[PDB]
């Protein structure tokens, strides 16, 4: 498994490898189940995923089968997490193994583990956050997303709750911080994470409409990737405003959705959120426009769509936005992924251009693509 | 929140050329482009303005000499919503203008999104291209739209911010300047074809064809003497200290005259390809 | 003959008119420049545009305003007294009967010869995309006149900030003595006399050559001269890096 990634240049031939030592451990004489585990991780084929589970029915071990499942749920990319859900139950599952794929306990040992032991040393954390109310958002974004990585995964909302004075101080775009601090702390939480955002949620408004774009944006940091159920919650928000916009506000509304949306998405080809994003590009709006592009390049990763790649890469010499064009610059870096030689005919119209968010994108676009595996032309 | 001025290399070549001539001279000219509040900023045209006799004012615009340019400039374009206006003023520490001061006030009722570029140099550039712009304030700066989160934010830096007399406050009230150059296809092809290090264009093939050739009578005459010349840069140097210490106080002195004299033999092994690169059509 | 400097700014701003309004092949822009006509040397220090309709179809059909250009000039008498009209200039190569007559209309305004300058939008093929030609009589006969790039001191650094040798004649070399001879080709199919009677004079400039085969040589073992240099070059470069080798052993003892 090792040596023929750096080695095997094929992927069908180091394909056949991995499917010839599925046969020789799949009657499980105590062998190792790790090793199965990558196989149909970098496969993602349905066939050998779903028979390795229909192994563990016929020899009962809670043990054994537990250890397959919360490792296959770590590794899988987002199309084969939906495979190990959705396709499961159709062709049958282990209803003590079906939560497990679906993230319920795998949320909780990011919430349990570092709840146990948690030490924020706020004797050096008061003196850092206490110096000046001023700087405008430059100093609450630092004290606030700094102390957001302490208590990630613990939901604490002291920073929120028990002190007062740090939110008041925030401007219209500072409160975005302290708003989606909360994501960062909460992640994890697949029941009350909407609890969390509810006084900003839509429909019980907000003290304002600069900070309520920031909870749209919250549920994408704590659900990326089981968002399923945040999908159509997220998607009618940006259909609503999609028309158009009469106040600046309203697109930072749909900025935190655009983003939002693209989180809980992210990895998954979805052509609705596609489609609804991309009436929000035709009105080439500044602030969520760029979101929109963001949103687009997350359900676009991995093989991604080979007519969106042009499409989009057109909207960028059509429109000359600023964040339009560094939006879909980005975009088009997250379209292709793992492509490798794929994306060269895109990396070569970035190249020739003299624009600076064209090129400011390009090598990103390598990065990705030619990851893994060190490659001497990249 | 503050606007991002993005300047195309056409319209900051014009406004520098506008304030040119004199230091004590200043002069006046209009801004035109298409761009909306929060990003999309740009700069499509710029030309001057007739000056009236206190020089830079609200006053100072005519509107009868403007109207007959819209319709000159709708033709290739150039016709646009006025943006603003650029000045040229001699400059101080603070308030470089000595007229214009408070009449900004008067620009942001026909427009919010005017500013008013003033040249600090005046001659002075030294290749950067630093010049300086206001912007209104008045009651402001708390508790409103929250401008220093685009780019190169806080200055006054120790006592070094622009003209280093600023510093912090800036103009009024911390306009906080912020200003963009960009160039599309067009411009970038053109002006490597006109100014880049030195123009030798307009002629492609007869760039080095003329004068590594035909100026021989004028560069290379008395060839024989010219190889002299390399000699007596040798004997500058070699001469001197032979001992790689300090004697004669001399240090480099081998490689002094060591890339003087390569590229006299370059440009000798060029013209020296290029004598047969003549093409006298000779064979047998 | 005269003599022609144009700044850059004139030459860039030139071509931008084309992009902005799309314009097609059907439509030519014209506009006016500015300068001082009275010395040999042509200068041109500002540039403008003129709303000229041109019909493509019927080269009878153009419409030019010259009220437009005493509105503008009283706007330049307040801000630069120097400048007068020298000249006009047009976009595209052809030059058609609607191109030809308006050049009187400037003639009222200019009390010089009007300079004439034929931009060329789409800058394909060597440098210099405005050519600069005077109009002089014997039917109005078009001579080219040297272009030279010259500006002032402020606007040749501010292009610099815009922007922040043998091979290279070679490479533009090629190309020029192949195009030299398609225009031959070209020429003779137009005919079926004036330019090929003057390119035979022009060439026309190994019998006499067989005792100017020495200073050929001569000049060579000359710059062969230079190359002893380049081989005393390449003595000093080995005595340089002997100060830094010597040196290392030196460290040696040292550490």
């Amino acid at each position: 498994l090792t040596l023929a990634i750096t080695t095997v240049t094929n992927s069908k031939f180091r394909s056949s490898i991995l499917r010839k030592s599925f046969d020789f451990l799949m009657n499980m004489p105590n062998c190792d189940y790790l090793t199965l585990n990558k196989v149909v991780v970098n496969l993602n084929d349905a066939g050998l995923a779903l028979q390795l589970f229909k192994k563990l029915k016929e020899e009962n071990d809670e043990g054994l089968s537990a250890q397959i499942a919360f490792d296959l749920v770590s590794s899988a990319s987002q199309q084969l997490l939906e495979i190990l859900v959705t396709e499961l139950t159709a062709q049958g599952y282990d209803p003590a193994l079906l939560n497990i794929l679906s993230g319920l306990p795998t949320c909780d040992y990011y919430n349990t583990f570092l709840l146990n032991n948690k030490n924020i040393d706020i004797g050096l954390l008061n003196k850092s956050k206490s110096s000046l109310d001023g700087k405008f958002s430059l100093f609450h974004t630092a004290v606030s997303v700094a102390n957001g990585f302490m208590h990630a995964g613990t939901t604490d909302n002291s920073f929120i709750k028990a002190n007062l004075p740090w939110l008041g101080k925030a401007q219209n775009w500072a409160k975005f911080t302290a708003t989606a601090s909360l994501g960062v702390i909460h992640k994890g939480n697949l029941l009350e994470g909407k609890k969390v955002m509810a006084p900003y949620l839509p429909g019980s408004r907000a003290s304002s409409r600069f900070i309520k774009g920031g909870s749209l944006y919250g549920l994408g940091l704590i659900y990326a990737g089981f968002g399923r159920d945040t999908t159509d919650y997220l998607k009618n928000i940006i259909v609503e405003n999609s028309g158009t916009s009469g106040d600046e506000d309203v697109d930072v509304l749909l900025h935190g959705a655009s983003l939002g949306i693209g989180l809980a998405a992210m990895g998954s080809a979805n052509i609705e959120v596609y489609e609804a994003l991309k009436e929000v590009l035709y009105n080439d709006s500044a602030t969520s426009g760029e979101a929109a592009a963001l949103g687009m390049g997350l359900c676009m990763l991995g093989t991604g769509k080979p007519e969106a790649i042009h499409d989009m890469f057109t909207y960028s010499q059509e429109t000359q936005h600023g964040n339009i064009t560094r939006g879909l610059a980005v975009g088009l870096a997250l379209i292709n992924y793992g492509r490798q030689e794929l994306a060269d005919d895109l990396i070569t119209k970035m190249l020739a251009s003299d624009e600076s968010l064209l090129r400011y994108g390009g090598a990103f676009t390598i990065a990705l693509a030619y990851a893994g595996t060190g490659n001497n032309s990249a | 929140t503050k606007e991002t001025v993005y300047i195309s290399s056409i319209a900051l070549l014009k406004m520098l050329k506008h304030g040119r001539a004199g230091v004590p001279m200043e002069v006046m000219g209009l801004m035109l482009g298409e761009f909306v509040d929060d990003y999309t900023v740009n700069v499509v045209d710029v030309f001057a303005m007739p000056q009236s006799g206190t020089g830079v004012s609200v006053e100072a615009v005519d509107d009868v000499f403007q109207a007959k340019m819209m319709d000159m400039l709708k033709q290739t374009g150039r016709d646009q919503m006025v943006v603003g206006w650029y000045h040229s003023h001699p400059g101080f520490g603070c308030w470089l203008s000595s007229v214009d001061v408070n009449t900004q006030k008067s620009f942001e009722q026909l427009n919010s999104r005017a500013v008013a570029v003033v040249v600090d140099p005046i001659q002075s550039v030294k290749g950067k291209v630093v010049i300086d712009a206001f912007r209104l304030i008045d009651t402001g700066a708390l508790i409103n739209n929250l401008e220093p989160r685009q780019t190169t934010s806080n200055t006054g830096l120790l006592n070094k911010a622009n003209i280093q007399a600023l510093i912090h406050g800036l103009n009024r009230h911390y306009y906080s300047l912020n200003i963009d150059y960009h160039k599309t296809a067009k411009e970038t092809k053109m002006l490597m074809n006109l100014h880049k290090e030195q123009w030798q264009s307009g002629l492609k093939m007869y760039d080095y064809e003329e004068k590594e050739e035909s100026n021989l009578a004028a560069t290379k005459s008395m060839v024989k003497i010219a190889e002299q010349y390399s000699k007596r840069i040798e004997e500058e140097k070699e001469l001197t200290e032979e001992e790689l210490k300090t004697r004669y106080v001399g240090r480099q002195d081998p490689k002094k005259h060591l890339s003087e004299t390569a590229d006299e033999t370059l440009e000798n092994n060029i013209v020296s390809v290029l004598t047969a690169g003549v093409n006298s059509v000779a064979i047998k | 003959h005269e003599k022609v400097t144009i700044a850059p700014l004139v030459l860039l701003s030139a071509l931008d008119h084309y992009e902005r309004t799309q314009t097609k092949e059907n439509k030519r822009c014209v506009g006016v420049i500015l300068g001082d006509a009275n010395s040999s040397t042509i200068r041109v220090t500002n540039s403008f545009a003129l709303p000229f309709e041109e019909d493509e179809k019927n080269s009878d059909v153009w419409f030019l305003d010259h009220n437009y250009i005493e509105n503008m000039n009283e706007m330049c008498k307040k801000i630069n007294a120097k400048e007068k009209l020298i000249g006009w200039y047009h976009s595209g190569p052809k030059l058609r009967a609607s191109d030809l007559k308006i050049n009187e209309l400037f003639k009222k305004y200019t009390q010089n010869n009007p300079l004439l300058l034929i931009v060329d939008v789409k800058q394909q093929g060597v440098g210099l995309p405005t050519d600069a030609y005077v109009a002089i009589e014997q039917e109005k006969t078009f001579l080219h006149l040297p272009c030279t790039i010259e500006a002032e001191e402020a606007e040749e650094i501010g292009v610099e900030h815009l922007l922040r040798i043998r091979l290279t004649n070679q490479l533009k070399s090629l190309k020029g003595l192949q195009s030299k001879l398609k225009d031959v080709v070209e020429y003779l199919d137009k005919v079926i006399h004036t330019i090929l009677g003057k390119l035979q004079d022009v060439f026309n400039l190994n019998n006499l050559q067989k005792a100017l085969t020495v200073k050929t040589n001569d000049e060579l073992m000359v710059i062969y001269i230079s190359n002893l240099v380049r081989s005393i070059i390449a003595f000093d470069d080995l005595i340089e890096n002997k100060i830094q080798n010597k040196k290392i052993q030196e460290q040696r003892v040292k550490d």
